[PDB]
RNA sequence: CACUGUCCCUAUCUACUAUCUAGCGAAACCACAGCCAAGGGAACGGGCUUGGCAAAAUCAGCGGGGAAAGAA
RNA sequence: CGAAAGGGUCCUGUAAGCAGUAGAGUAGCCUUGUUGUUACGAUCUGCUGAGGGUAAGCCCUCCUUCGCCUAGAUUUC
């Protein structure tokens, strides 16, 4: 196997970290650089290809795409960083008032019996003098910090998971003076940010998650055979992987009610498969359609971030046009996209006649 | 809310005996019924009817029915210095089909 | 693209669904799933399998002749593109599909017409030799209602009410052994 | 009650697989230690010899 | 929604659709779509009998075994007083008239 | 001439173990000990030199070391 | 939150029973049968894409029903 992923141990945290934000220049406009979502599953699409030089040019190609459910992240914080000879140091974290109970669940291991007193005194310094402690801490970021980040969390009630604990993550602001991005961060407090605003269609993005765990296995499957370099048994899976150059094929709204409808098939249907996603449920929010395979199991939190470098391929500058999206049953050999055309194909059944 | 209460339940043993070794399904179904009445009535002292044991073992050791329908009766254990003050008695009931039947309380009067 | 139809059973074969077998004489067979393909390779006749649409057409379980099914067909002479024609085509298939469903439902009611009367005659025969298993009221209940008759004036209807109650109204095996 | 199962087999002239003892009268069976005390309980109905198993030839 | 638009493409489709709607008018007029207690009670009565058959059949399986076993005759076993008054009461019999208390 | 996981190229399923618990409960073996590298004339280190280093207590795998020709 | 149920989605392939001289064939009645009757009867057809299963690592729940819940032990600046 590769010696680059040599410490084949379990990932230290379930969420998995970005480890590198894009290099920042002040001439760019102010923008965020990452987001979070939940893995729903995969489907099948047909894309009308426009690849000059390809054998499938101006033809129909069937591709596998991955659906990531993206409820709108809520911005709750702002973290400033300074440059050091020892590295990079966090100087000041500024939160907001009216923190939701979802992110408050994150700072507790037993929420059901706690007194829920987190950030109770922090809510009082917003009205202590006039907010002097809050404004002082922001001015400390403006005059001393070299780059600032945004604390945003996802909501689990919009997602069909039995979890109630939100996922809290730091997202870097790029493209501007430190004064400009701080005024973004304070203005963005208590506000939902959609995936329509962070990313866009036809864009390579970077996907970060923890892979599927397989427990203790031997050298037959852990290494792929017939000190560190010697193939030895141990843990396979639950490793942190950063994947590169995955195209955003679609960004659904969730309100639209015709998410799986294209300009060529005029069927008013959504992205959720007929019968539901297996072991996930229904996607009722914004979703991101990612081409190809993507790490992590279903229901797992997905971290999407911008590409670090300017792209060097025509695959990134390709406009994607979808002809149709599969919506048939994941639970078997489904030959029906919607409920309506199954009853149209089948005809009247016995239970339908007895009920009516 | 009463200590003495009799209710009738349906146990989906098909989902509780999925993938079990064939020669342990009838013994494990007895333990899953005991685990069922312990959770549903809060009583660790659970007694099963001998005719309920006949229904479980009706089709052999590997032929437990998918759905059994029983009555669980919480009664007061008087005894003399008993460890627990309540117990649940489980009996199989006679129905045409153990499907489509909701949980219901049976009135003694 | 084109929604294909399965050779074996006739459900719609969408892209990337199933397999296609090409024979040496030039004929391609499109299948929707592995069940249809495996039954083809062991050379079973789909007109005999009751889940295939070839059997249902052969047995008369859906009708074949009427005007709306003649209106859909595979076209080998293309037409020039016309936006007015394509928009008015779409409104036609909305009308076409709902006319089919309202004629499918009439066809199913016509096949099930004899089922309704036959079931009541069979149940009429089944009651006439099983009188002893009917609801009958307990002797203690007829005793209670004997006293009540005198009190409120009356007996006959009283019983009919509590027998209607008994119909409007499950025993457990075994019982606890006293220690 | 192993002694009573053995003595009832000799009194009734059958095997121990055909000797049936009353589950509700175990205290009365236990006091029976003679072949005359068991002959009491056979006549009273507390110890009963089971019949031959069905062996339908049809 | 499950159909191929190119299959349904045909010129003079207004003439075909108008003729179909004229057929739909003729089918409405002569009534191709119109819908046209003693039987109810005896159906419910038959349902009660079919339930009693299953309850008797289930109680037969309660006494039966998979393999033939030697069983105690009913003349040998002793039956409780309360079971006789219970069963005859279902049969609708005055249990106090027969002085069932011997 | 026909088949075949022999292989391309491997995947999957079952039972008993392996795992954990309650009870019961040995033996082999044992100077003292166990991280490496260079040097330690007698091609001989594990204890010396001088470097790399070096942080309690533990649970599972392994197949390396703690083993080996003797010179006409 | 849990157990059932309902609906959906899939898997298999048309349940038990009832009925039709469709029905090969097997047999009793009286007498010529050109159209004789009477019973049983494999098989077929219909009720019936029915019936069964469906999360155990599928999906949803409008008052779908029933139940449970502010437990109790240790440790900590
Ligand atoms: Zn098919």
């Amino acid at each position: 196997g590769s010696l680059a992923f040599l410490p084949r141990k379990r990932a230290a945290r379930h969420r998995g970290r970005v480890k590198s934000f894009p290099k920042d220049d002040p001439k760019k406009p102010v923008h965020l650089t990452a987001a979070m979502g939940y893995k729903a599953g995969m489907t099948t699409i047909v894309r009308d290809l426009d690849r000059p030089g390809a054998k499938a040019h101006k033809k129909e190609v069937v591709e596998a795409v991955t659906i990531i459910d993206c409820p709108p992240m809520v911005v709750v914080g702002l973290v400033g960083y300074i440059e050091t000879p020892r590295g990079l140091r966090s100087l000041t974290t500024v939160w907001a008032e009216h923190l939701s109970d979802e992110v408050k669940r994150r700072f507790y291991k037993n929420w059901y019996k706690s007194k829920k007193k987190a950030f109770t005194k922090y809510a009082k310094k917003y009205a202590e003098n006039n907010g002097a402690s809050i404004t002082r801490e922001l001015e400390r970021i403006k005059k001393y910090c070299t780059v600032v980040r945004v604390l945003a969390h996802t909501q689990i009630r919009k997602t069909p998971l039995k979890q109630k604990k939100a996922h809290l993550m730091e997202i870097q602001i790029n493209g501007g003076s430190v004064a400009d991005k701080v005024e973004f961060g304070r203005s963005l407090f208590e506000k939902p940010v959609t995936i329509d605003t962070i990313f866009e269609k036809d864009e390579m993005i970077d996907v970060i998650a923890v892979t599927k765990g397989h427990g203790f296995v031997g050298v037959t499957a852990r290494w792929g055979t017939k000190q560190w370099t010697v193939a030895r048994a141990g843990q396979m899976g639950y490793h942190h992987r950063t994947s590169v150059n995955h195209k955003i094929y679609r960004i659904g709204k969730g309100d639209d009610e015709a998410n799986a409808s294209t300009e060529t098939d005029l069927t008013k249907k959504k992205i959720t498969p007929m019968g539901g996603f297996v072991r996930y449920g229904e996607v009722n929010n914004d979703y991101v359609m990612i081409k190809g395979s993507v790490p992590g199991v279903k229901k797992r939190i997905m971290t999407l971030r911008k590409s670090l470098f300017t792209h060097t391929s025509r695959k990134a500058l390709e406009k994607v046009e979808l002809k149709w999206i599969d919506t048939s049953s994941e639970f078997g050999h489904g030959a029906f996209q919607t409920a309506a055309e199954k009853k149209q194909f089948m005809g009247t059944l016995k239970k339908d006649l007895q009920t009516s | 809310i009463a200590d003495v209460v009799a209710r009738e339940y349906t146990i989906h043993l098909h989902k509780r005996l999925h993938g079990v070794t064939f020669k342990k399904r009838a013994p494990r179904a007895i333990k899953e019924i005991k685990k069922f009445a312990q959770k549903a009535m809060g009583t660790s002292d659970v007694r099963l009817d001998p005719q309920l044991n006949k229904k479980v073992w009706e089709q052999g050791i590997k032929g437990v029915p998918f759905r059994i329908r029983v009555r669980i009766s919480r009664r007061r254990n008087d005894e003399e210095g008993a460890k627990e003050k309540l117990y649940s008695y489980v009996q199989a009931v006679n129905v045409k089909n153990p499907k489509g039947l909701l949980t219901s309380v049976v009135e003694e009067e | 693209m084109r929604i294909e139809n399965c050779f074996f059973c006739g459900r719609p074969a969408w892209p990337s669904k199933g397999i296609t077998f090409m024979r040496n004489d030039g004929k391609a067979f499109r299948f929707c799933r592995s069940k249809c393909h495996k039954n083809f390779k062991m050379k079973r006749n789909p007109r005999k399998l009751k889940w295939t649409k070839a059997y249902r057409k052969n047995a008369g379980k859906e009708m074949v002749v009427d005007s709306t099914l003649q209106f859909a067909a595979r076209r080998n002479v293309p037409v020039r593109y016309n936006r007015e024609l394509w928009q008015k085509t779409l409104k036609a298939m909305e009308r076409i599909s709902e006319i089919r469903a309202r004629r499918e439902r009439v066809f199913y009611k016509k096949r099930m017409a004899g089922k309704r009367a036959r079931e009541v005659a069979a149940a009429r025969k089944l009651v006439a030799e099983n009188e002893h298993l009917l609801p009958r009221l307990r002797g203690s209940e007829k005793r209670r209602l004997a006293e009540l008759a005198a009190e409120r004036g009356d007996v006959e209807e009283l019983e009919r009410e509590e027998l209607a109650k008994l119909a409007s109204k499950s025993k457990a095996f075994g019982g606890e052994v006293r220690r | 009650l192993r002694t009573q199962k053995r003595l009832a087999a000799s009194v009734l002239g059958c095997g121990e697989g055909k000797v049936w003892l009353d589950p509700n009268e175990v205290s009365e069976i236990s006091n029976a230690n003679s072949r005359q005390s068991i002959r009491k309980l056979v006549a009273d109905g507390l110890i009963i010899k089971k019949p031959v198993t069905m062996h339908s030839r049809s | 929604d499950g159909k191929n638009v190119y299959d349904y493409i045909d010129p003079d489709i207004d003439a075909k659709l108008q003729a179909l709607e004229e057929e739909e008018e003729r089918l409405e007029k002569e009534g191709f779509y119109d819908e046209d207690e003693e039987e109810e009670e005896i159906l419910q009565k038959a349902e009660y009998i079919r339930e009693q058959h299953a309850l008797i059949r289930n109680e037969a399986k309660m006494r039966k075994s998979l393999k033939n076993r030697a069983i105690i005759p009913r003349k040998a076993v002793k039956k409780p007083l309360s079971q006789l008054e219970d069963h005859l009461d279902q049969l609708g019999v005055d249990t106090e008239a027969i002085g069932l208390r011997a």
